[PDB]
RNA sequence: AGGUAAAUAAUCUAAAGGGAAACAGCCCAGAUUAAGAUAUAAAGUUCCUAAUAAAUAAUAAGUGAAAUAAAUAUUAAAAU
RNA sequence: AAUAUUUAAAAUCAAAUAUAUAUAUAUUUGUUAAUAGAUAAUAUACGGAUCUUAAUAAUAAGAAUUAUUUA
RNA sequence: AGAGUAGAUAUUGUAAGCUAUGUUUGCCACCUUCGACUCAACAUUUCCUCUUGGUUGUAAAAGCUAAGAAGGGUU
RNA sequence: AAGCUAAGUUGAUAAUAAAUAAAUAUUGAAUACAUAUUAAAUAUGAAGUUGUUUUAAUAAGAUAAUUAAUCUGAUAAUUUU
């Protein structure tokens, strides 16, 4: 009970205020952002198909996106965590594959272990879905507009020319060894160096890509696809995020 | 301090107390300051109304003849006799509107240009021209009446709000010095240009 | 204009005042100097240290030099000085036609007390 | 003879308290104050190859002082080295985005001795706008000061801990 | 508006303005003397 | 013009040390070798950085605070 | 309290020095501020931090600017 | 000062006055490649795009002049 | 044929919001009057600012297992996403 303590004057009779909001908080980070207010699908990219319109003839190509035991695992809130999220999880993936502590996470969350992870933030607590349901394609509606984020194809260590469209040089007229090079990269004396920023030749892909307002075409169930108009960043059998448009609607 | 000396004649349907406040509030200058905790409340049969006034402010009642005064303590002070003079002009205001009330007549001149009342009397939307409605609603304390299509009354117990928001409706369309067009204020007027076409 | 000499416009406080000081030095100089040839002058017709000093008629310096240092109006006390004349030197080449003493070369040793009188 | 001894109370790292909301110096002054104790000069067993530093804790300073027109005018720079990159903040703005505390961080910080000590020793100071702070009880105290502090303050500076 | 280091008043009906630490002549008559000291 | 040509000092040239942020030429002072108690020069004494407490007025423009930018314009101060 | 050149210590006035003890001659000093005009190119540059103060209110701050000075 | 149907100040501003830049032609003597192609970074003394004041000389349209403005653009 | 590619296909030019610049106002004195303030109070206002959107790098924090014949990585083999 009584243990040997002592308070200092200056804190004891200090007046109690409370700090004000810092921009670079949490709470107040969340406010400002921009994000949709009902969670998405993680979705493996399966290729390109034409898709006709029966009524007007409109050809247009189509991706063909697998839903694969999509399900929520867990959710992020504000007093928690600082912001509203779903973990969601796609697939069926064998023990010898995932590790020991990632089962008992599945196990926990009574959910079979999950090929793919990824987490879409909500606006607020009205956007999280109950653990342990299971999406459909039909989550989406026909002619709505989604985002879809995924990484995208590698290209490798790629010149100047390919990476940011440079024009080289002449292929005739005198030109030396140097057809394919950027030109110059700096200035005199002056900076002494060459600013940071500088485009030169390096690797490029295998980065994350976000194309906004992709229409959804068909939604379908017995097949477990979706059908995005257009083109999705990434090779065959690529996880892609799925999650409504924050522009259109 | 002419104006600021000036007392005030209270009617009895009219009271005017003054008290102090939790949190003096001090704002900051150069090698001056001002500090305010007092506050000033006029009653009337229109309303009422208050006013937020420095502790170097007095206020000196007289019930018979129904007079009051307001004074400082040193007028030597340019920075606290230029306040004194404006609260007693701001309470004198308050004192009118409460009484008797503030006034302004808008007149919209100009061909097809006209005010009219919406949303249980809140919004008002003006057509000074423009292939967008335009308009904007009332605020707390003020009152609008239109007489007529081509006239607006904006009433109320504050003059400062009243005219405030007679000068926001004005923006929209000033009058035009070529040919009479937009919205007046009051009996103010402007002096047209010739025509003298090239 | 190539060369940074940075030599401010004005002086400092700590600045006036070791210059204050350094006037006063010099008239205490002029003092002693003055008082010493008294002192002689009295021992010289007879008199002993004690009652030189206390004398109540002082001798005044008959060498040209000494008699313009001690005249007001040619080498002024420091106390007299004006606060102008005691910082600030005639230029001809200057807007205003004054500069900083501090700019004079030396300053610290040679000593200037007097400027035109409408300048 | 006047170093052989028991140094280990000299080499001791208190805890200091300035209230900015009952201190009357302005945030310069302040901070020259703080930036004194953080070195340590203040202890006589002070040599310049030892960090003697003590541990300051700021609060309330939602109410720092700062004179004339500073708050809408003093702009802070920071530049990353890429050319047309020159990060020019407001202090309102800077106290808007990381408190009022940051100020007073940056002025000990410039005050402060350019070593390797310096960051060592910054990271010494804890500011904090509000009154809620963690180091309530890691402030110097002793057993003749307790008669004027109240037995409910006492109990809610020792259970109400953060 | 006549932004000019010199500012004067040409009609009797100008008035001067002290305002976002600058010095304004507005005239109420002829709006062609209204001036800014830059 | 950090130009050029000569005329008086002084310093660098051939001069370490303190101040001028950094500094051949400016302010002070001339290192035989040490010691570190005392009096200091120029310059300084909120912190970086050794060392300060006051008086009387003015500034509110961060003016200014160790490299004063002009004619002019506005707003303010007293003598009859 | 109103018509109101000039920005001054020359002249006048007021304090002090050297001769003079009932008073005079000579000498020394004391006469405005703020803003605007303002002004480029890797990066804001008083060397940097930063510097103007405020009752309640605690050991305890209130120029670190300019002009005269004191200890 | 003078033009501007009238009025020096919408516009305009002719000899002279006070300053700013260090892009021009020169001046000193500390220090013995012009154009094209490619990629450009920076400034604002803003050509276009946005906000605004003035204009017997802004009825509308198109303009002239000026204040804020370097985000994007500029064969 | 696959792949790469553009002459081809798809999408975007990242809001809504908050403070402002020039500039436009209400009440209002010191200074009877006048004055939007280089007084106290009360409002409008830009492709610019803050932000937002997009992509790097960081991991505060969170779930889970914890000396294991199916605990976590590596060396190794068959390979491209
Ligand atoms: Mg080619
Ligand atoms: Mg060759
Ligand atoms: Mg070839
Ligand atoms: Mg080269
Ligand atoms: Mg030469
Ligand atoms: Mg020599
Ligand atoms: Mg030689
Ligand atoms: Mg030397
Ligand atoms: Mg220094
Ligand atoms: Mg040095
Ligand atoms: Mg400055
Ligand atoms: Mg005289
Ligand atoms: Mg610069
Ligand atoms: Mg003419
Ligand atoms: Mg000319
Ligand atoms: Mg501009
Ligand atoms: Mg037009
Ligand atoms: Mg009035
Ligand atoms: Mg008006
Ligand atoms: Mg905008």
């Amino acid at each position: 009970s009584t243990r040997p303590f002592l308070v200092a004057p200056s804190i004891a009779n200090s007046i109690t205020t409370e700090a004000p909001a810092i921009n670079h908080s949490p709470e107040l980070a969340n406010a400002r952002k921009w994000l949709p207010k009902r969670c998405g699908l993680i979705t493996r990219k399966k290729g390109m198909m034409p898709y006709f319109d029966k009524s007007t003839g409109e050809r247009s190509a189509a991706t063909i996106l697998e839903v694969n035991n999509v399900e929520v695992i867990m959710h992020r809130t504000s007093e928690v965590n600082g912001y509203f999220a779903c973990q969601v999880g796609y697939g069926s993936r064998h023990l010898s594959k995932v590790s020991r502590q990632m089962l008992g996470h599945f196990a926990s969350k009574v959910v079979n272990p999950k090929e793919h992870v990824a987490e879409f933030r909500v606006k607020d607590e009205k956007g999280l879905i109950p653990p342990g349901t299971l999406l459909k394609p039909s989550f989406f509606k026909e002619g709505q507009y989604v985002d879809v984020r995924s990484v995208s194809k590698g290209k490798g260590f790629t010149g100047v020319m390919k990476r940011y469209g440079f024009k080289g040089l002449r292929a005739s007229h005198g030109t030396s060894i140097m057809h394919r090079h950027g030109g110059s990269y700096g200035q005199n004396q002056d900076p002494g160096r060459v600013l940071p920023g500088r485009k030169m030749p390096g690797h490029m892909g295998n980065e994350h890509v976000t194309i906004q307002n992709v229409k959804v075409l068909k939604v379908d169930d017995e097949n477990n696809v979706i059908w995005v108009k257009g083109s999705v960043a990434g090779p065959k059998n690529s996880f892609v995020k799925i999650q409504d448009a924050i522009k259109k609607t | 301090s002419q104006v600021g000396s000036l007392p005030l004649y209270i009617s009895p349907e009219v009271q005017v107390s003054i008290n102090a406040l939790s949190m003096p509030r001090i704002i900051r200058k150069g090698r001056t300051s001002m500090n305010i905790s007092q506050n000033i409340t006029v009653k009337g049969p229109k309303g009422e109304l208050s006013v937020e006034v420095p502790d170097f402010l007095h206020l000196d009642k007289d019930e018979k003849h129904g007079k009051i005064n307001v004074t400082v303590q040193n007028s030597e002070d340019k920075h606290q006799r230029s306040m004194w003079g404006t609260v007693r002009s701001l309470i004198n205001n308050h004192i009118i509107g409460v009484t008797e009330g503030h006034l302004a007549v808008l007149r919209f001149v100009g061909t097809g240009y006209r005010a009219q009342l919406e949303n249980d009397g809140k919004f008002v939307n003006v057509k000074v021209g423009a292939s967008i409605k335009q308009g904007l609603d009332v605020p707390e304390g003020i009152v609008v009446k239109t007489p007529a299509p081509t006239s607006l009354i904006i009433e109320g117990c504050n003059k400062q709000q009243v005219l405030l928001f007679a000068a926001k409706l004005r923006k929209f369309h000033p009058p035009e010095p070529y040919k009479g067009k937009g919205i007046y204020v009051n009996d103010e007027t402007i002096k047209l240009k010739d025509k003298k076409i090239k | 204009g190539g060369l940074l000499w940075k030599i401010p416009w004005r002086m400092s406080t700590h600045q006036k005042t070791r210059q204050r000081e350094r006037l006063r030095n010099v008239d205490q100089v002029i003092k002693q100097l003055t008082l010493g040839l008294h002192v002689q002058r009295c021992q010289d017709k007879g008199l002993t240290y004690q009652e030189a000093m206390e004398s109540k008629k002082k001798y005044k310096p008959r060498s040209k030099s000494l008699r313009l240092l001690n005249k007001p109006s040619v080498f002024p006390k420091e106390n007299q000085m004006s606060s102008k004349d005691k910082y600030w030197t005639f230029d001809k080449k200057a807007v205003g036609y004054r500069k900083g003493i501090h700019k004079v070369p030396k300053w610290t040793k040679i000593s200037i007390r007097k400027a035109p009188k409408f300048f | 003879s006047q170093k052989i001894g028991h140094s280990g109370l000299a080499f001791a790292r208190l805890w200091h308290h300035v209230d900015v909301a009952r201190d009357k110096r302005t945030l310069g002054r302040l901070a020259s104050a703080i930036a004194i104790t953080l070195i340590g000069r203040h202890k006589p067993v002070y040599h310049p190859s030892q960090d003697c530093g003590d541990y300051v804790v700021v609060t309330n300073c939602q109410k720092i002082r700062v004179t004339g027109k500073k708050f809408e005018q003093k702009t802070y720079w920071s530049h990353s080295g890429r050319p047309g990159q020159l990060k020019l903040q407001t202090m309102n703005k800077v106290v808007a985005d990381k408190g009022f505390g940051e100020i007073l961080k940056k002025a000990v910080s410039g005050m402060l001795p350019k070593n390797k000590l310096r960051k060592q020793r910054l990271d010494r100071l804890k500011v904090f706008d509000g009154s809620e702070n963690p180091y309530k009880q890691n402030i110097t105290a002793f057993a003749h000061e307790q008669s004027s502090i109240p037995e409910p303050l006492k109990e809610s500076i020792f259970n109400q801990l953060k | 508006f006549k932004v000019r280091t010199s500012v004067k008043k040409f009609c009797s009906d100008c008035y001067l303005v002290r305002r976002k630490g600058r010095v304004y002549i507005y005239c109420k008559s002829n709006k062609k003397h209204k001036q800014r000291q830059g």
